[PDB]
């Protein structure tokens, strides 16, 4: 029903051409390069380095902070007999009811 | 306007029967504007013919309003609740029914059951909620 | 509608004489910097539809291009600022003029208002 | 924002006049990198947001979908290189460009701080992922599957729009910091209804739905593998993002709106399971595990606690890795066979055994294997549908069952039995395919030992 | 037809336009429709066909019953205020029998019916001077009496219009007719702003207008009128089908492109003054738009249709006519949303 | 190369003169419009 | 308003229904155009008179002029459609559909 | 050769100036929005000698 | 040439003499036509143009050196003597680039004849072409659909060009054209059968010489006669065809004429009619493969002018 | 960098996008008004010169 060009058989291995082809192009050069890319720039750089500075982010998130103000506030308020924690968050003068 | 002013002048859930003569009118005028544009559009063999395409569209359309009417009226009082959406859903729905038997086919009637009971309903909300489907410019 | 019977308006200007006392917008502003980009594209479009190296080919025409919409931005920048000051100068004015249709309200503190709970349950 | 934000846009002009041969490496390298830069992103204040400017901010949500975005875009390039490479220059350039386009839209959608940027941003990924699957798909039904994609999710969007001006008019703002500020509950009206409806529905069908769900099957079995890797793994995530951002000005409405998007979630998580049971194509059945672990974030969306809001947010990164990675390993196979059909396939553990293995650790992440992100997700998702109601536990397990089931039906089927005698074309697994699947696995289950970092801003 | 005598024609036609545009009197505003009918039907006409001769007879006498009506409702307003100036309309029977011509001068449904045929009969570039330049005067009359106008009427003929321009196009394999159905569709975007915010009606005229240069500039350019041969055009000008696909998501509405912000800004106003049922409708119906949109996207550029053999000749020679102004419409019509602020100058 | 010349063949001198003189004209009033709206601004709001 | 006004209106809507409600012929078309044209003359000139508009009665000879206009365009198409067709009839008016 | 290895690998200086120029606007937008730099009610402080602004 | 230039007053009339013509050459194969077509061009001092060929288009662009078949033509003559009836379809791909070159070639003469007032003398032309595809059909080598894609590509595009005013027919007799044939040696000529040019000679008597002799006057030469090339063309200068188009034809058509031929896509826009014939319809794939081999090809990439491998210079400021 | 700068510049956001929000809602209101009344520069619709009246004596006294 048309003039087109036959199928054209399953992409020539890389392997054939290059036997240690790893993949990622044609040209063995540019195989190599990335290859050694992709695992230098995401494993040494991103998963290594990045994984450190993942493990040693500065506590932003105040945990420490929290854990330390909750001491203190435990150990003032078992001295003074008040009682741990307060049942109101907020002071009931300031508001007026209805 | 006159014949969807009778159709809201009568309170819901009430006068069930002069609520479907409002619907069953309404429904008329729509099907002889439809059918005249049918007529226009899609000429008509003979003067005949275009009576019977005339009358066939316009009792379907006042099958349809007349049907909601008094299902949606006939729920209200039974149900008691007149301001609830879900008698014009029902209305609606039968409306849909009675499409599909005029057209004798269950998906149309299915279809239509589940689009024009939606339609309704959404109406009944907008009367209660007071949606403006043309709104005055206000800015 | 709207501004279009502001009073005072001299028809078909562009920049009234006001608006020089608004400040001009600055030669670095993003809107002009993108006015320019568009520019850019519009020569490289040219020349991509006649075939010619898209991004090499025609500087001139490229330049000529970017220098047009960025001639035509800038006056663009200076009248849309001025349409929404003059805009801001007529509310307030108005605003001024009808106290008893914005007036002031009295402010309650959070402990004042009574705000229901719905608890998430 | 703009440190990710202009080097992603820098990555167009470099693909564009980087030469034939060095597109996909210099593409890598750089996303790479900004990858790197946007780890930076993870360190969250507890208490405020990072308001970077009045346009962008991040919190503890956005901030690990941004690095998951910026981690995909390499990982797709390597995938996609196989199979554009008899591709012309021109339009492996255009291919990248439309995956750095989708980058750069997601990563601003992601930061955005104003609802209307969000839904601007949010929409335009559609136009790139439309391109990507009607383009450079490989089947007749590409075309169908984009449009059943493009118009599901334009009529989900657009009463959004309309809604999010209607807001913009009443409230005055549509700045996220405001809104959650100010804040007012909603009443129980039809028309306070319908807008909750407006804005959830986008959302739940991004995020596919039981009943909504339809074209994520035939975009993700038509679509090329990046297409699918962003679907799976970004895409659909933007719908539990924007949903949890939505929710809060819908405070009341939703405990009496949710019942009928729980109640469908919740049996269609078993239903689509057990689809994944029945499959006779493995994308397929990718694309049904994808749709009942979503089912699980929308019920944990719904129910609006803060464990289920954690749960939500470690699922959504945890599975986007996962369906990403199963997608990757599902395109090898297709690439070696042409097929996309289980049993065709079939003993490949003896031929490709290092697959066998990346293949064994993607199915133990779907099936939530501890202590997977995925488990702690699913786990915390399912405490709190068990706080919402004792009963919620029945369909949760028989999920958890279910998923078992199917992960390792398809790891038994495809790398199991004997060898299909026949097919004579497997060939040695590739470094880059490897790679990419441990690119895939390693940070997921790294991120299990600071889990934190995915638990959303409500931990 | 004389290039000079063509030159003439399409500045009466213009010139038609802009006394339309320029006069505070109702009688010079009705003979420059007068004048712009009378010009433009030898225009389009340029090429004789008998088609050509079809679609001018329908044009000219939709248009005469159109002034006629016009004409009348003047006279009315006259008799009921005695006054010729462009305002507020005195009488309610005169406003709804201007609004009628105006809309069938417009195209707008219930008057659409002349449109797909006349710019399927003629040509490319007088549809495009149909399509982009004609437009204008009916909505600048419409502007500017705008606040007498019931808004249920003109609401009700924007709406019919977004109805059947999306549901007509999905029908159509012919360029032509796509892009009547399409101007349809657009025009009753634009009126249904207009009694709300006429600023609104010329923004998205404009950028209507951008985009519709551009496809017509470019359907030009392919030489194609029908969905098959701009099938062809992959194998020959690629790049000119690629832009045509990025001008039709444009068309469609998608963001991130400038088809969005008309549609955005009228969907904010119209909310804004209570509009929400109506604004919904509308978005919704305008997927229809993008189905048909699509559809020609497929067929053009995202999908390589079969090619003919003798292509090959024409691989070899170049276009010899160049439309300046094509890349500029090109970038206007797609990448000009980030410049939506800028909707204060028309202002 | 080609048998026929090349319709662009060698640049046109005075297209490019001109279209290069009209940039250069187009900045340099821009630029000095705009210094005379700063000084005006400055001027009139002190 | 009189009765002379009714009329006259009364006949501007004869020829507009005229009009739209073809029969076979296009010259019958073009006539009720003309008709619309005398009855629009007729009402200009009645209220210009009675009113007193002195400089508003020129406007019915350029209403006028404006439909001699339109009346000679109309028939400059019909006779293009009679030479392409062989009859005036409306009906060959079908090859531009929808 | 290095004429060579420009010329033809020049593209990888766009991402890096890009990070650069990114960091860059982020400080000049930073600087936009200084308006409460040390006028908050929990870390306003007296600047210390030598200082003029507190960088917030 | 443009409608600015018309509006100034460059008028193709003044141009045109009764040097000012069109002269094609017709007859059967091996017929001599081309030795008097070129003797005429000589002796009255006209623009000669060769037959149209495979790779006419390929010789008036770019280099002028013969393209790749592949690229030009898909077509082979050889193929078509060897093999008539091949299921390849080559027979109707080669009369339908024929019928496209001889309508470039066509448009060709006329622009150079109404730019410079030179007349033209045509091997044949597009009113000729139909010749053979007659014969082609007659003998099964073609099927129908093919000779009705054709017909509807010449009714497209023919009408829109002027006929010649002269039109000279060599006649030889087919048996005396198989003895050529044999004569000159070819070897893919050799296999012509005498049906076709049989076929070829009916063709051209019946309907050709007709049809054209209805417009003006045909000179019809025995192969004697032809030789004489001197008689032939005091015969050209003595004709008077009052009767015919190019006395009507004014300024404003012939305007139209040269606008629609300077513009060469123009002229074979309707070449190309998505006509989904098997014999002429190529695949998406093998169409944008054999497109990207078109566009590697040197001096084809850009536009003429701005291609740096052929040694464009001053592109920047091109 | 330190908390205080994302804290001082939330603050400088909040008052920003504020002051915003107030200033839209009261636009939307102060439209709204001027159209209602007319009162107002916005929504000033034309209305016929009097400089084209003629005040010069008429061919009649009582006009």
């Amino acid at each position: 029903i048309r003039l087109q060009e036959d199928p054209d058989p399953e992409d020539e291995n890389l392997y054939e051409k290059n036997p240690d082809s790893h993949g990622y192009d044609k040209d063995p050069i540019v195989d190599l390069w990335n290859m050694r890319v992709v695992f230098f720039f995401g494993f040494s750089i991103v998963l290594v380095l990045g994984s450190t500075f993942v493990a040693y982010l500065p506590d932003y998130r105040m945990q420490e902070w929290a854990r330390r103000e909750a001491e203190r506030l435990v150990k003032y308020r078992e001295a003074n007999g008040l009682p741990l924690m307060e049942s109101n968050c907020f002071d009931p003068n300031k508001i007026q009811l209805p | 306007k006159t014949l969807l002013h009778k159709y809201s002048d009568i309170p819901e859930g009430t006068e069930c029967h002069r609520k479907a003569y409002a619907s069953t009118s309404i429904g008329g005028a729509t099907g002889l504007i439809v059918s005249a544009y049918s007529i226009a559009l899609k000429p008509p063999a003979s003067f005949l013919e275009g009576v019977a395409r005339t009358g066939r569209y316009t009792f379907t359309s006042a099958a349809i309003g007349a049907i909601f009417g008094l299902t949606s009226c006939i729920s209200a009082q039974v149900r008691e609740k007149p301001d609830d959406p879900l008698n014009y859903f029902i209305g609606g729905c039968a409306g849909g029914l009675t499409l599909g038997a005029r057209t004798r086919s269950y998906g149309i009637g299915a279809a239509a059951c589940a689009y024009m009971g939606l339609t309704a309903a959404l109406v009944k909300m907008g009367q209660l909620e007071g949606w403006q489907v043309f709104a005055e410019p206000k800015v | 509608t709207m501004m279009s019977g502001r009073p005072g308006r001299v028809p078909l200007q562009f920049l009234p004489n006001e608006a020089r006392s608004l400040p001009p917008p600055k030669l670095t502003d993003p809107r002009l910097v993108y006015m320019g980009f568009l520019g850019y594209c519009s020569g490289l479009i040219d020349n991509a539809i006649r075939r010619r190296p898209v991004v090499s080919a025609g500087l001139h025409r490229q330049l000529l291009y970017v220098t047009s919409f960025v001639f035509f931005g800038y006056y663009l920048l200076k009248r849309q600022d001025y349409m929404y000051a003059l805009r801001d100068h007529d509310m307030f004015a108005y605003v001024k003029s009808h106290p008893e249709d914005f007036p002031e309200k009295d402010k309650k503190t959070y402990g004042e208002i009574l705000e229901e709970f719905h608890p998430v349950r | 924002m703009l440190k990710i934000i202009i080097p992603t846009t820098m990555l167009l002009p470099m693909t564009w006049m980087s030469k034939h041969n060095m597109i996909w490496i210099n593409a890598t390298v750089h996303s790479l990198l900004i990858s790197l830069i946007s780890l930076s992103l993870l360190n969250q204040l507890g208490e405020n947001s990072l308001n970077f400017s009045l346009t962008f901010f991040s919190d503890s949500l956005s901030a690990p979908l941004l690095v998951l975005t910026t981690w995909l875009l390499p990982l797709m390039l390597m995938a996609s290189q196989s199979h554009l490479s008899k591709e012309t220059t021109t339009r492996k350039k255009l291919y990248i460009t439309m995956l750095i386009l989708l980058q750069l839209f997601l990563i601003m959608t992601f930061t955005a701080t104003e609802l209307i940027l969000f839904y601007i941003l949010f929409e335009a990924t559609l136009v790139p992922t439309l391109i990507i699957i009607t383009r450079w798909g490989n089947q007749t039904e590409r075309l169908n599957a984009g449009l059943y994609f493009l118009f599901y999710t334009l009529a989900g969007s657009l009463p959004l729009l309309v809604a999010l001006v209607y807001i913009q008019n009443t409230t005055g703002s549509l700045n996220f910091l405001i809104i959650h500020y100010w804040s007012h509950p909603l009443s129980n009206s039809w028309s306070n209804i319908f807008m909750w409806l407006a804005c959830i529905m986008a959302f739940m069908v991004k995020m596919p739905l039981y009943g909504l769900h339809l074209w994520l099957p035939k975009a993700h079995v038509e679509a090329p593998i990046a297409g699918s890797m962003v679907l799976a793994a970004v895409l659909l995530k933007l719908g539990g993002y924007g949903m949890m951002r939505i929710t809060t000005i819908l405070n009341p409405l939703t405990n009496y709106m949710a019942y009928p998007f729980l109640m469908l979630s919740m049996w269609g998580m078993i239903m689509t399971s057990s689809i994944c049971l029945r499959q006779t194509d493995l994308k397929s059945l990718i694309a049904y595990s994808s749709v009942s672990h979503m089912a699980l974030v929308i019920v944990a969306i719904m129910i609006q606690t803060p464990w289920s809001f954690m749960g939500a947010t470690a699922l959504m990164i945890a599975h986007g890795l996962t369906s990403s990675m199963l997608f990757c390993l599902a395109n090898t196979n297709y690439e070696r066979v042409h097929s996309r059909t289980m049993i065709l396939a079939r003993g490949l553990q003896t031929l490709l055994p290092l697959m066998a293995t990346w293949w064994l650790m993607a199915s133990l992440t779907n099936l939530a294997l501890p202590p997977s992100i995925n488990l702690i997700g699913e786990l915390f998702i399912i405490t709190a549908s068990f706080s919402w109601s004792n009963i919620t536990i029945i369909l949760m397990g028989m999920n958890m069952m279910i998923t078992a089931l199917y992960s390792l039906y398809m790891l038994i089927t495809t790398q199991r039995g004997k060898y299909t005698h026949h097919i004579n074309n497997i060939k040695a697994s590739f470094t880059r395919e490897n790679a990419l699947m441990a690119l895939h696995i390693l940070p997921l289950l790294l991120l299990t030992l600071n889990p934190k970092m995915i638990l959303g801003p409500l931990y | 037809m004389n290039p000079i005598i063509y030159t003439t024609l399409i500045m009466t036609v213009m010139s038609g336009t802009m006394l339309v545009m320029i006069s505070s009197h109702w009688l010079l505003i009705w003979i420059g429709f007068e004048m712009n009918l009378l010009a433009m039907i030898p225009v389009l006409m340029k090429n004789f066909n008998p088609r050509a001769t079809e679609a001018a007879t329908k044009y000219f006498l939709t248009q005469a019953t159109a002034s006629m009506m016009l004409m009348m409702a003047i006279i009315i307003n006259l008799l009921y205020s005695g006054q010729w100036t462009i305002t507020k309309m005195f009488n309610p029977v005169a406003m709804t029998m201007m609004t009628m011509a105006l809309a069938m001068k417009l195209g707008l449904s219930p008057f659409h019916f002349w449109v797909p045929e006349v710019t399927q009969g003629i040509s490319l570039q007088a549809g495009l001077l149909l399509l982009t330049w004609q437009k204008l005067a009916p909505l600048s009359v419409l502007c500017q009496i705008s606040q007498s106008i019931n808004p249920n009427l003109m609401l009700t003929m924007a709406m019919l219009s977004i109805l059947i321009g999306g549901w007509g196009g999905l029908n159509q394999t012919q360029l032509r007719k796509i892009m009547a159905y399409s101007s349809i569709a657009h025009m009753g975007w634009m009126t249904a702003v207009l009694p709300y915010n006429t600023t609104m009606t010329i923004l998205n005229l404009l950028i209507y207008i951008t985009m519709t240069l551009a496809m017509f500039m470019l359907l030009i350019h392919s030489s194609a009128t029908t969905t098959l041969s701009l099938s062809h055009t992959w194998n020959k000008m690629p790049v000119i089908t690629s832009l045509m696909m990025v001008t039709l998501l444009s068309m469609g509405g998608l963001p991130p492109l400038s088809g969005f912000m008309p549609k955005w800004m009228i969907i904010q106003e119209m909310t804004k003054n209570e509009s929400i049922i109506m604004p919904t409708l509308m978005a919704m119906t305008a997927l229809l738009n993008l189905y048909f949109y699509m559809r020609l996207a497929y067929s053009s550029s995202l999908t390589m249709f079969p090619s003919t053999n003798n292509m090959k000749m024409k691989w070899q020679f170049e276009h010899t006519k160049q439309m300046k102004l094509l890349p500029t419409m090109i970038v206007l019509s797609t990448l000009v949303l980030p410049m939506t602020p800028a909707l204060s100058s028309l202002n | 190369f080609y048998i026929r010349e090349p319709p662009h063949g060698s640049p046109d001198w005075l297209k490019v003169g001109l279209t290069l003189g009209t940039s250069v004209f187009l900045w340099i009033y821009l630029i000095k419009q705009h210094k005379e709206d700063v000084l005006e601004y400055k001027r009139r709001n002190g | 308003m009189p009765l002379v006004y009714m009329n006259i209106i009364m006949a501007f809507a004869i020829a507009l229904a005229g009009l739209l409600m073809y029969r076979s012929h296009l010259m019958s078309s073009l006539l009720c155009l003309e008709g619309m044209m005398l009855s629009l003359f007729i009402m200009s000139t009645l209220i210009i008179l009675n009113t007193h508009f002195t400089l508003a009665n020129m406007m019915p000879i350029i209403l006028l002029v404006f439909a001699a206009c339109e009346a000679a365009l109309g028939l400059s198409l019909l006779v293009m459609v009679s030479n392409t067709y062989g009859t005036d009839y409306v009906q060959n008016l079908n090859l531009l559909q929808c | 050769n290095v004429l060579q290895i420009v010329r033809d690998h020049w593209v990888h200086i766009l991402v890096p100036v890009g990070f650069v120029f990114g960091c860059y606007l982020d400080r000049r937008s930073d600087e936009k929005l200084t308006a409460f730099r040390n006028k908050s009610l929990l870390f306003k402080r007296e600047l210390r000698p030598n200082e003029e602004v507190t960088w917030k | 040439y443009g409608p600015l230039a018309f509006v100034l007053g460059e008028r193709t009339t003044r141009k045109l003499t009764e040097t000012s013509k069109v002269i094609t050459v017709d007859g059967n194969i091996c017929s001599g036509k081309g030795r008097l077509a070129r003797e005429i061009a000589e002796k009255l001092g006209l623009r000669h143009f060769p037959e149209a060929g495979i790779h006419y288009a390929d010789s008036t662009t770019g280099d002028g050196k013969p393209l790749d078949v592949q690229l030009s033509g898909n077509c082979s003559l050889e193929k078509f003597y060897d093999d008539p009836k091949s299921n390849d379809g080559n027979s109707y791909r080669l009369q339908s680039w024929l019928y496209a070159s001889r309508l470039l070639q066509y448009a060709d003469a006329l622009e150079h004849l109404l730019s410079t007032g030179q007349g033209v003398v045509l091997e044949r032309s597009i009113y000729s072409d139909f010749v053979f595809l007659e014969a082609m059909y007659r003998q099964g080598f073609i099927r129908k659909q093919c000779v009705e894609h054709y017909n509807e590509v010449k009714k497209v595009t023919a009408c829109e060009y002027l006929p010649p005013h002269v039109v000279v027919y060599v006649d030889v007799p087919v048996p005396e054209i198989q003895s050529r044939i044999q004569k000159k040696g070819n070897p893919h000529e050799m296999k012509i059968t005498a049906a076709y040019l049989q076929d070829i000679e009916n063709a051209y008597k019946k309907t050709f010489l007709p049809e054209m002799s209805e417009k003006c006057e045909v000179l019809q030469y025995s192969a004697r006669e032809a030789e004489d090339a001197e008689k032939v063309v005091e015969d050209i200068e003595y004709l008077k065809c009052d009767k015919g188009p190019w006395p009507d034809q004014d300024d404003r058509t012939f305007h139209r004429l040269r606008m629609l031929v300077q513009n060469k896509l123009e002229v074979l826009n309707y070449t190309t009619i998505p006509v989904y014939l098997p014999e002429i319809t190529i695949g998406a794939h093998q169409s944008d493969r054999v497109f990207q081999k078109f566009t590697e090809l040197p001096g084809r990439k850009y536009s003429p002018g701005y291609n740096e491998d052929v040694g464009d210079k001053w592109i920047w400021l091109k | 960098d330190g908390p205080e700068k994302n804290y001082e510049k939330t603050m400088a956001i909040l008052q920003i996008e504020a002051e915003k929000a107030e200033l839209r809602l009261k636009e939307l209101e102060v439209r709204r008004l001027m159209r209602a009344r007319g009162d107002g520069p916005w929504y000033q619709y034309p209305t016929i010169d009097k400089a084209l009246i003629d005040h010069s004596p008429k061919t009649t006294p009582d006009n």
